[PDB]
RNA sequence: AAACAUCUCAGUAUCGGGAGGAACAGAAAACGCAAUGUGAUGUCGUUAGUAACCGCGAGUGAACGCGAUACAGCCCAAACC
RNA sequence: ACUCGUACGGUCACUGAAUCCUGCCCAGUGCAGGUAUCUGAACACCUCGUACAAGAGGACGAAGGACCUGUCAACGGCGGG
RNA sequence: GCUUUACUGCAGGCUGUCGCUGAGGACUCUCACUCCGGGAGGAGGACACCGAUAGCCGGGCA
């Protein structure tokens, strides 16, 4: 479906309706230090290692809407709920 | 499943040795201090058990007795030499440096004083290619040019007994009475023939090999099995 | 040839006799080792934790 | 000012630098073709075993041990096992070369019981230590005021039971607090979880 | 664990080596109710199924302290001779 | 162990005396050889990060794989129109 | 019990790296180390073996 780049809605942080820019959240690099690194590495070894062992899950026929709409005075973001979509592309 | 019959092999036990206590002699060459002298007579001649070839019983000088490796032409009254001034005739050994090329030679050593390691089987024989002062070239009975120190005592001829291969077994009879002087475990079973948990071409309602039959090199023992490493098979081509 | 009482007749040999050490009629004459209190193979006698219950 | 043991000491500290380098390079190729233990006339690193209860005196013997380094010589399961309990290549036995070395040298002297062991290097594939036992019968030890102690019967086997130095660490006793719940009074008493 | 792989059964069964009348531990490179505080070590009661672990599932699981029992503190290496 | 053995050897397999014979297929799978380029781990090395460290990234690139080739008395195949 | 391109692992083989290990992307040497020789000495040589680790193959086995 289609979706415009920009446009006005709530702001939770301004408390107001403003221009908001609507942008796919681009993910985020791991750094690798999170608790949970550190129990792969300490729990891993002889044989099986339980969760460890296990391989990525799947594919869901289609995907949520994952974006950030993006204040445009205030510059802070939020987030919403998601709706499938196969296709999300923006007009403009 | 079990291990296979190659596995039981390398234990050692009794079936798979070679009847060690009626073999006669390890032929090997004699030790020389030096200058040559060394020399024997030829006192008879016997059967190897271990080979299924003739050795030659001698008498050395120095009252020595040993038999030897017997190359074709040999016999009793002969005076056989060892050393580095051995004349050249068959039957006498020498370092391949003494040796003049083009001239068949058998019983070749390794390295130098290991008493001799290549073409000992019957009728077999190396060639004396090129010498050097460094290397001296000997084509081995499979073919094979081998690089080897002229240091490397040898025996001048053929080995004896040659032609042994002409003549087929004919019989069952025949070849277990030469198994029986061998370290090997005879009749042999085809591995198809057997149940999937004795070897891994056993099973099936019919026989043949489950996979194909050529297997890499990095096999484990009880895997490795029917053509080995092989570069090629069949005749075509 | 039947593997019961045919095959019973070819047992006329000696090989556990009493032993040295213990008095058993366990001393192996072929092996020269008691299978009773490890004359022959063990200084130490022979005895395990098995030969009982485990918490007795 | 500086003792000459300080010296030893020094040098020690860094075998693979200077004068003792060269020296363990000479000395290996000797004791590689000695056995697996070997009675010595004088301690390899004297400041070591008298720091350690050495002492030129009678009843006092010093031998050198040959261990081969690396994990747990181990035979691969014959019966069912889970995957956890399958390996082989990277166990490693929970008694410390040093203290193998320790009960080999005791075994070889039935009489006399182990004061304590020290490392003298290794090569690629051998670790030596040098192990000071005492005997405890011979008079001289049975009256030296800082020995007489190994002498009890209460004594008897010291290496065997860790009571020895190397035995006592192995066994996470060193430390007095924090890490040492489940090691003292001893592994056994708690377990069997240290 | 209602299957099962880590986990659990369990450092259990069993095996190898060895001491004593009891073993072992033990005079802090401790503790960390953080203190102007405690003062070797076992053990018993408690702390507490707490903190901690764990397909964060099923399960697993201390310690400091406190109240008791009994109390005990020393010898080398080296410096200098 | 084979082996008091050494290619006329002995190991690993298939077929199963003699006689007349044993066609076509290397795409898949297996084995083996080669390989410009592509891919390919860790150590050491370079960059960023951290007064250190975790960590992110780069350069190099072994066997192996991609790719090419040989091979069916190697697994096996030999149809519809 | 058995099978395999089922899941997960474990031996074993191949290969890089570190230690043993030394002198002057290709090279010489000798002193460790290895093999041959009764010895003298010869061959090989910082490789190989062995210890550690990394990648690939891995129903041979659990
Ligand atoms: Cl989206
Ligand atoms: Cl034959
Ligand atoms: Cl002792
Ligand atoms: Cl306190
Ligand atoms: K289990
Ligand atoms: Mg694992
Ligand atoms: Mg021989
Ligand atoms: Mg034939
Ligand atoms: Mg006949
Ligand atoms: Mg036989
Ligand atoms: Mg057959
Ligand atoms: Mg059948
Ligand atoms: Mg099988
Ligand atoms: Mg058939
Ligand atoms: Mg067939
Ligand atoms: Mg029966
Ligand atoms: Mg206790
Ligand atoms: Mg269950
Ligand atoms: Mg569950
Ligand atoms: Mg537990
Ligand atoms: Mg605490
Ligand atoms: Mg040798
Ligand atoms: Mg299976
Ligand atoms: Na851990
Ligand atoms: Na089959
Ligand atoms: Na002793
Ligand atoms: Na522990
Ligand atoms: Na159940
Ligand atoms: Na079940
Ligand atoms: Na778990
Ligand atoms: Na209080
Ligand atoms: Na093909
Ligand atoms: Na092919
Ligand atoms: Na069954």
């Amino acid at each position: 479906m289609q979706m415009p780049r920009r446009f006005n809605t709530y702001c939770p942080h301004c408390n107001e309706h403003q221009e908001h820019e609507v942008e796919k959240v681009r993910s985020g690099r791991q750094t690798g230090m999170k608790w949970i690194d550190r129990q792969r590495e300490r729990n891993s070894g002889i044989g099986n290692d339980g969760k460890f062992s296990k391989v990525p899950g799947g594919d869901k026929p289609t995907k949520k809407t994952d974006l950030k709409y993006r204040c445009g005075e205030c510059g802070k973001a939020h987030l919403r709920e998601g709706w499938r979509a196969g296709r999300l592309e923006f007009q403009e | 499943g079990r291990r296979i019959q190659g596995q039981r092999r390398g234990r050692g036990t009794s079936t798979f040795r070679a009847p060690s206590h009626r073999y006669k002699a390890d032929l090997e060459h004699r030790k020389v201090e030096d200058g040559d002298v060394i020399a024997g007579t030829v006192v008879d001649i016997e059967h190897d058990p271990a080979r299924s070839a003739p050795v030659a019983a001698v008498e050395f000088e120095d009252g020595d007795r040993r038999l030897i490796l017997a190359p074709e032409g040999v016999g009793v009254g002969d005076e056989l030499q060892v050393g580095v001034d051995a004349e050249i005739a068959p039957g006498n050994t020498l370092p391949l440096a003494e040796i003049p090329e083009g001239v068949p030679v058998c019983n070749v050593e390794s390295s130098p004083g290991d008493g001799g390691k290549f073409a000992r089987a019957s009728g077999v024989n190396a060639q004396l290619l090129t010498h050097d002062r460094n290397v001296a070239v000997v084509k081995l009975p499979s073919g094979e040019m081998k690089r080897l120190d002229p240091q490397c005592r040898a025996t001048i001829g053929v080995v004896g007994g040659g032609g042994r291969t002409d003549k087929p077994f004919v019989k069952a009879g025949n070849k277990h009475h030469k198994m029986k002087a061998r370290g090997t475990k005879w009749p042999n079973v085809r591995g198809v023939a057997m149940n999937a948990v004795d070897h891994p071409f056993g099973g099936g309602g019919r026989q043949h090999p489950g996979k194909p039959k050529s297997i890499s090199r990095n096999a484990p023992p009880g895997r490795k099995v029917g053509d080995i490493a092989s570069k090629r098979t069949g005749r075509g081509g | 040839t039947g593997a019961g009482t045919p095959s019973q007749g070819k047992k006329n040999t000696t090989t556990h006799t009493k032993c040295r050490r213990c008095g058993e009629k366990s001393y192996h004459t072929k092996k020269k080792v008691c299978s009773s209190c490890g004359f022959g193979k063990s200084a130490k006698r022979r005895d395990y934790e098995w030969q009982s219950k485990a918490g007795e | 000012a500086r003792s000459a043991y300080s010296y030893i000491r020094e040098a020690w500290k860094r075998p693979k630098e200077g004068q003792i380098a060269e020296l363990m390079w000479h000395r290996m190729q000797e004791w590689r073709n000695e056995p697996a233990v070997v009675r010595i006339e004088r301690p390899t690193r004297l400041d070591r075993a008298r720091s350690l209860g050495y002492k030129a005196k009678q009843g006092i013997i010093v031998v050198r041990v040959a261990i081969r380094k690396g994990s747990s010589r181990r035979t691969r399961f014959n019966k069912g096992r889970r995957s956890k309990r399958m390996m082989v290549n990277r166990i490693t036995r929970k008694k410390n070369i040093q203290r193998i070395a320790e009960e080999r040298a005791n075994r070889k002297f039935p009489n006399l019981r182990v004061l304590n062991s020290y490392s003298v290097g290794e090569d690629g594939r051998h670790k030596w230590h040098e192990v000071i036992l005492i005997d405890p019968d011979h008079p001289a030890i049975k009256s030296d005021d800082q020995l007489s102690w190994i002498s009890r019967t209460r004594h008897r086997l010291r290496t065997f039971r860790g009571l020895t130095s190397a035995g006592r660490r192995c066994r996470g006793l060193r430390g007095q607090g924090k890490g040492s719940e489940k090691v003292r009074p001893s592994l056994r008493v708690n377990g069997a979880k240290a």
